[PDB]
RNA sequence: ACCAAAGCUAGCUCAACAUACUAAACAAAUACAAAAAUACACCAAAAUAAAAUAAAACAUUCACCUAACAUUAAAGUAUAGGAGAUAGAAAUUUUUAUCCUGACGCUAUAGAGAUAGUACCGUAAGGGAAAGAUGAAAGAAUAAAAUAAAAGUAAAAAAAAGCAAAGAUUACCCCUUCUACCUUUUGCAUAAUGGUUUAACCAGAAAAAAUCUAACAAAGAGAACUUUAGCUAGAUACCCCGAAACCAGACGAGCUACCCAUGAGCAGUUUAAAAGAACCAACUCAUCUAUGUGGCAAAAUAGUGAGAAGACUUGUAGGUAGAGGUGAAAA
RNA sequence: CUCGCACACGCUUACAUCAGUAACUAAUAAUAUACUGAUAAUUAACAACCAAUAAACCAAAACAACACUAAAACGUUUAUUAAUUACAUUGUUAACCCAACACAGGAGUGCACCAAGGAAAGAUUAAAAGAAGUAAAAGGAACUCGGCAAACACAAACCCCGCCUGUUUACCAAAAACAUCACCUCUAGCAUUACUAGUAUUAGAGGCAAUGCCUGCCCAGUGACACCAGUUUAACGGCCGCGGUAUUCUGACCGUGCAAAGGUAGCAUAAUCACUUGUUCUCCAAAUAAGGACUUGUAUGAAUGGCCACACGAGGGUUUUACUGUCUCUUACUUCCAAUCAGUGAAAUUAACCUUCCCGUGAAGAGGCGGGAAUAAAAAAAUAAGACGAGAAGACCCUAUGGAGCUUUAAUUAACUAUUCCAAAAGUUAAACAACUAACUUAACAUGGACUAGCAAUUUCGGUUGGGGUGACC
């Protein structure tokens, strides 16, 4: 979003102008997730995929800032999880293909605690952490019973 | 300029506006358009027989007050579960798995008056 | 705000269904079309524009229907006919001489010998003689009639070439279609609708037409008598 | 002809145009309520 | 002229002055003649010379240019090789 | 002698600190038409700020203008600009804790709008007030105590003649002499402007060069600079109210324009007729005149008129929104 | 004397009973539906709230027999399931609402025209002027812009313009303006939100104004189609001269110039630049009026329509009758105002006033200056010549490097909407041709850069001038 001078003479009218990317419908194949997604991409995306030599490469090999998509970060979170888990459900019938594929991507393998937090919005993160911390408050009967057993076992051991 | 401040009440609008004053619904609309009451929604007052019992609305003036101790979950634990738990631990019959004999309830959904979602008005 | 169109009713009914006029306003509420509103109140009769419609998918063959009544319709210029066969009735657009207590044939069948054409008969174009008068013309086969439904209008079949029919629309433009498309044989009802004389401004209001504007506009370049060579022929035949 | 009687009261119209629900159904309406809250109005809406 | 700038709150200089004049340190300002590059074929040799001169501004103009210019442009400069260093001081002026 | 007058408090303002930053209060009820316990769904969203203004016009441009990085300098320098108005860096430099928090700030036309976002005014967004004064005690009102001073009146109407006074005079007048005041203008008693009167409020602000006074002086400044008597410090300076507009975003179709739904009216007479026929009520209009003209009325009253089964009148609910809408065009 | 009772909508206790009213509300009292306090009150049978899904039904309301055209609101039954069980909840006052007021205004429906509702006058007096009415001798439009208003009249004719009913500037214009039946041009070959659940006898964009007789000539310019040729005037718009001729004024004829065509039919001193009160006839005792003719109108004229005509018109003009206080020429009497008494009690306005007349003077029209005249002081009632009287920082006029609206052949040009093209994107073909890589393709979206238009956006109207403008100048 910006402005331009008409004719490029600085002395002409100054005019608001917006330059929009040319978008395409293309279906891409992910090896690790074993799937064909129909995605809107640019010619630039295709050139970066070409340059990084694979779709899955391009997704793993690029930082959060450079993809810019929440969907890119979710693709990445997914296949990062599939790599850290070594998920058998990738190719159930052929462990040959499975090891073969998990092989080339071994550079990006990261631990599990890390891999599920990669593509997350602050919202999604806060939610997730709230769910892990979800506990029904412990009945005071329990706590009072444990204090009482402490006291009774120290009354029994003192004599 | 109409009226902004005065509250919005069934007296104020057209015929089509009926807003209760906050009494609770006793039923539903039936087939004939006539209204049907559900005997279960109508609160049944539970009133004890007062005749043979001695207590009065007021208290004698020379009668003493007392030191004020708000009941706490702890005191209630000690007047009830503590003697029983102590009796059965001293006898070694104590079972950390089932506390139900002492009056603890694992879940509320079985019993008639439940405490936490609070099934009863009063 | 947002208004919902009255045009939602899923099941077909011969019974008149109630409709809401909207004078010229789109669903946003602004005026789109000027000069429309507040005529007489009208119910709408659903018209089946697919003339060949086998009642059950069990028996596909060409079938025959009886004309029960021919009624005035408020919604369109042509007069319409109530037509019953098997267990079902439907409204169809009546041909000029169609009268009550009549018989009308609906057929998809072609054949080498063509057909002697009656009025209410519906046939595939391929099955008709080459000089015939037709109305309620399909575009693609199975689509339903669009062209030539107005009162007293008739097109004419011009020729048949390469498993395809070429017909002449009432605007005197030529139209090329597969010969498997259905058409009804004859001129549409109520031929004198042209010569009707609206007597007074009031009648125009009854028809739901609001008066023209009062603003004076100087005529522009667009006006004059333009004599344009008749446009090239429309073809809905999709070449491989 | 004679003017000043422009206001012809209806409760339905009143509450449909200016009411609480109407103010909360759009972002702009919510900003109205917010402004009035800010100024500390006794009556936020009709 | 901006007497109090926005960011700094100081007093700006008008650059259009700095491009066409030269301030000696005495307070004299020096300028080129007007139209000295213009239409030379049409002019006398004498007139051409009168144009090629560097000339001094009268008092009024000098005060004006001073006001349009900040303090920095009035400092004593020592340039290496400077043509005008000869002219910065005033001598034998009895006033 | 009335009307009146006088208080010193309520609170405020500006900073400092500070933890850290949506107060208080929640029993029920609250997003049906908020404050209405209880039935099968939907739910949600983003697009550069613009212009007034400066350039003595206006067309590129026009600091600040709801985006953390301060401070001493570099520096109003490099640069950028209808090379005009104006705009304007950086490299590089400097910055010593914590306590000593208060006031050459206001005192009821001030200070917050605030006793209050209340009354009241708007359909709404929104606008938005005024107001207090006894004493230790009024559980001291045949009540006791200190101003009686604004205009306005009363106590007390006036007595030839004249900008209302002044010279005077034994004496109020009588005599004599003077064409209100501001502003604005070549020039105003002007019959040119403004003001009933009283009280309280109500309008000149900046330190480049200069002058004046003083320090120290070939140097001066508590760092950064300036210097061929200079440098450093102080003191001397540049108003108030007012357009029609322009731009952004909200709020408005309960009036009215046109629609959509849904209701309701039209008696008598004349006619084969409910025919945008006829006569004439209810009803709807608003022709001509007279009243009225701060009115009964911010468009009415009295008479008189035009239509009156229609392109008719009319109730209720809904729609279209300002770069727009609507329009049987009257902008 | 007659706007009554109820409901809806709205209002929100203003209602009811008892008591009080020094003062507060009532534009004044008495007292109280409206001020104050205390205490009470509208009770459901009326009204609100008050099932879904399938399926059969083409057949108007109009006293509905049967029909008309503009084709029309309003439900039965059958099947499948629908908690089954006294009493639920809510509206119930009023003299009321919208108009700043206890406002002669605005307010839907059902029944009534009285059985229900109400009071034009606080008390006097009986001046003017003003308002509203009734009556009027003789005359009967002589009034006047006009028979405006009024009338014991409530009739006839003729023009202009619009065909007609209708619409419009709420609050200075109701019309000759607009619309309109009719007639004409343009633009469209089509599907689930408009047009339209339509399909060229249809639908949009317009012009003009029914009917009748008509609608002449022009495609050079400007548009618009045809992306160029060429076509279009019921598209924007146009439709001429000079000289010589019949004995004489004229000019059938002749010459010649220029044009895209050279104003045809009709009508005509007109609602038609001026000349104009053209000329003549009719009407009147008398007419710049009205009507009829003549008519170059060198500035009429044919769908930005031309000419006749029926009916219609609160349109604009003219005649006749009749009628009359319009008038000659006014008069009498009632009511409201009025004046006096009692109660309550506003507004614009206001430098200060101890506020005369004449002639002179003077910022060029003096209560106030000069020269003269006049002159006890005060109310109340009347008149409007002056106070350049009051009202509103003149709407006329000019100025301002002040605005805004509108129109374009002004200068700069976006977005958007359509067109056309190149690139992007998806593809497809030959293994191309001659002898000893290119070319072509494109469904809907859709990007970047151009093109042509539509719809628009931003901004401006140089100064001097014996006021501006025109002219002239700089
Ligand atoms: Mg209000
Ligand atoms: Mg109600
Ligand atoms: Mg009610
Ligand atoms: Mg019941
Ligand atoms: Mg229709
Ligand atoms: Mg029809
Ligand atoms: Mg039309
Ligand atoms: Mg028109
Ligand atoms: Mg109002
Ligand atoms: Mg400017
Ligand atoms: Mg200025
Ligand atoms: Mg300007
Ligand atoms: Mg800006
Ligand atoms: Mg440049
Ligand atoms: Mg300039
Ligand atoms: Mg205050
Ligand atoms: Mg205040
Ligand atoms: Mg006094
Ligand atoms: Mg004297
Ligand atoms: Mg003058
Ligand atoms: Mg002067
Ligand atoms: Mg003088
Ligand atoms: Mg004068
Ligand atoms: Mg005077
Ligand atoms: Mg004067
Ligand atoms: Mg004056
Ligand atoms: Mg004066
Ligand atoms: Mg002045
Ligand atoms: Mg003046
Ligand atoms: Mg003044
Ligand atoms: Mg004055
Ligand atoms: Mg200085
Ligand atoms: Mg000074
Ligand atoms: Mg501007
Ligand atoms: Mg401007
Ligand atoms: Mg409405
Ligand atoms: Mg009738
Ligand atoms: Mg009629
Ligand atoms: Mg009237
Ligand atoms: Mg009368
Ligand atoms: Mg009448
Ligand atoms: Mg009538
Ligand atoms: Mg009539
Ligand atoms: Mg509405
Ligand atoms: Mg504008
Ligand atoms: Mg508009
Ligand atoms: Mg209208
Ligand atoms: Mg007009
Ligand atoms: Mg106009
Ligand atoms: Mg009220
Ligand atoms: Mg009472
Ligand atoms: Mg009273
Ligand atoms: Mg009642
Ligand atoms: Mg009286
Ligand atoms: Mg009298
Ligand atoms: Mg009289
Ligand atoms: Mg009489
Ligand atoms: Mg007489
Ligand atoms: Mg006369
Ligand atoms: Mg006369
Ligand atoms: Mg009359
Ligand atoms: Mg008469
Ligand atoms: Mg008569
Ligand atoms: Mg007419
Ligand atoms: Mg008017
Ligand atoms: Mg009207
Ligand atoms: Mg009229
Ligand atoms: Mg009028
Ligand atoms: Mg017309
Ligand atoms: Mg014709
Ligand atoms: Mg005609
Ligand atoms: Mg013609
Ligand atoms: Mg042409
Ligand atoms: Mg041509
Ligand atoms: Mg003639
Ligand atoms: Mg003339
Ligand atoms: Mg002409
Ligand atoms: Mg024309
Ligand atoms: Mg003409
Ligand atoms: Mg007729
Ligand atoms: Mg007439
Ligand atoms: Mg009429
Ligand atoms: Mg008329
Ligand atoms: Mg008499
Ligand atoms: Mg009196
Ligand atoms: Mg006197
Ligand atoms: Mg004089
Ligand atoms: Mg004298
Ligand atoms: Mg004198
Ligand atoms: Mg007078
Ligand atoms: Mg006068
Ligand atoms: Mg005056
Ligand atoms: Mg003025
Ligand atoms: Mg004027
Ligand atoms: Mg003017
Ligand atoms: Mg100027
Ligand atoms: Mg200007
Ligand atoms: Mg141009
Ligand atoms: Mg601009
Ligand atoms: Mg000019
Ligand atoms: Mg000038
Ligand atoms: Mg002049
Ligand atoms: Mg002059
Ligand atoms: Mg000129």
């Amino acid at each position: 979003l910006g402005h331009r001078y008409v004719n490029n003479d600085k002395l002409s009218k100054r005019v608001r102008k917006v330059w929009k990317p040319q978008l395409f419908q293309r279906e891409l194949y992910s090896e690790i997730l074993d799937k064909r997604f129909t995605v809107t991409v640019t010619m630039r995306t295709l050139d970066l995929i070409d340059q990084a030599c694979g779709f899955d490469f391009y997704i793993l090999k690029t930082p959060k800032e450079d993809l810019c998509s929440k969907f890119g970060m979710d693709l990445k979170r997914g296949m990062l999880l599939r790599l850290a888990r070594q998920d058998p459900q990738l190719h159930p019938d052929d462990p040959a293909r499975r090891a073969a594929i998990y092989d080339r991507y071994k550079a990006f393998v990261i631990p599990e605690a890390e891999a599920e937090w990669v593509g997350l919005t602050l919202d999604e993160a806060v939610e997730k952490q709230r769910l892990l911390e979800e506990k029904d408050p412990i009945p005071l009967f329990k706590i009072f019973v444990e204090e009482l057993l402490g006291q009774l076992q120290q009354q029994a051991l003192s004599e | 300029g109409a009226d902004r401040m005065s509250k919005w009440t069934s007296k104020r609008g057209p015929r089509t506006f009926c807003k209760g004053r906050g009494a609770k619904g006793t039923g539903f609309h039936g087939r004939d358009g006539k209204f049907v009451q559900i005997k279960e929604m109508i609160p049944e007052l539970v009133v004890p027989e007062l005749a043979g019992f001695k207590l009065k609305p007021y208290v004698n003036y020379r009668a003493p007050e007392g030191t004020d101790t708000p009941l706490t979950a702890k005191q209630l634990f000690l007047e009830t579960a503590a003697p029983a738990i102590e009796k059965d631990f001293k006898a070694g019959t104590f079972d950390p798995e089932h506390l139900e004999k002492y009056g603890f309830e694992p879940t509320q959904e079985g019993k008639l008056f439940q405490l936490y979602p609070k099934n009863f008005p009063r | 705000a947002t208004s919902v169109s009255w045009k939602s009713r899923t099941k077909y009914t011969v019974m008149p269904v109630k409709m809401r006029k909207s004078g010229g306003r789109n669903h946003t509420g602004q005026i789109q079309v000027h000069g429309i509103g507040g005529g007489h109140k009208q119910r709408y009769r659903m018209i089946d524009f697919l003339r060949f419609r086998p009642e059950h998918e069990s028996k596909p063959g060409p079938f025959e229907e009886k004309v029960i009544a021919v009624r005035y319709d408020p919604c369109r210029s042509a007069d319409i006919a109530l037509v019953a066969g098997g267990n079902r009735k439907r409204w169809i657009i009546a041909t000029e001489n169609m009268k009550a207590g009549d018989t009308v044939l609906n057929s998809d069948h072609i054949g080498r010998m063509a057909v002697a054409a009656r009025e209410g008969d519906a046939h595939p174009l391929g099955a008709l003689p080459v000089g015939t008068l037709i109305n309620n013309v399909e575009s693609e086969p199975g689509r339903g009639a669009q062209y030539i439904r107005a009162a007293g209008t008739c097109g004419v079949l011009l020729r048949k070439v390469n498993g395809t029919a070429i017909i002449q629309l009432p605007s005197k433009r030529q139209m090329q279609v597969l010969e498997t498309c259905i058409a009804t044989v004859g001129r549409v009802s109520n031929v004198d609708h042209n010569k009707r004389v609206i007597g007074k401004a009031g009648r125009n209001r009854w028809l739901g037409k609001r008066p023209n504007s009062g603003l004076w506009q100087r005529k522009g370049g667009w006006a004059g008598r333009k004599i344009r060579p008749l446009p090239p022929m429309k073809s809905y035949v999709k070449l491989p | 002809k004679a003017r000043g009687n422009e206001y012809q009261p209806s409760n339905i119209k009143r509450k449909h145009k200016h009411g609480w629900v109407r103010r909360l159904r759009t972002p702009t309406g919510v900003q109205v309520i917010l402004r009035r809250m800010h100024k500390g109005r006794k009556s936020l809406s009709h | 002229v901006t007497y109090f700038s926005s960011r700094k709150g100081k007093r700006k200089t008008v650059k259009a002055v700095i491009y066409r004049f030269l301030r000696l340190h005495s307070g004299l300002w020096l300028r080129r003649k007007a139209g000295y590059k213009k239409k030379l074929w049409k002019k006398t040799a004498a007139r051409k010379r009168r144009l090629r001169e560097f000339v001094f501004c009268n008092k009024t103009q000098s005060k004006l240019l001073d006001k349009m210019t900040t303090s920095f442009w009035k400092r004593r400069n020592w340039y290496a090789d400077d043509p005008y260093q000869k002219y910065q001081d005033r001598t034998n002026l009895k006033v």
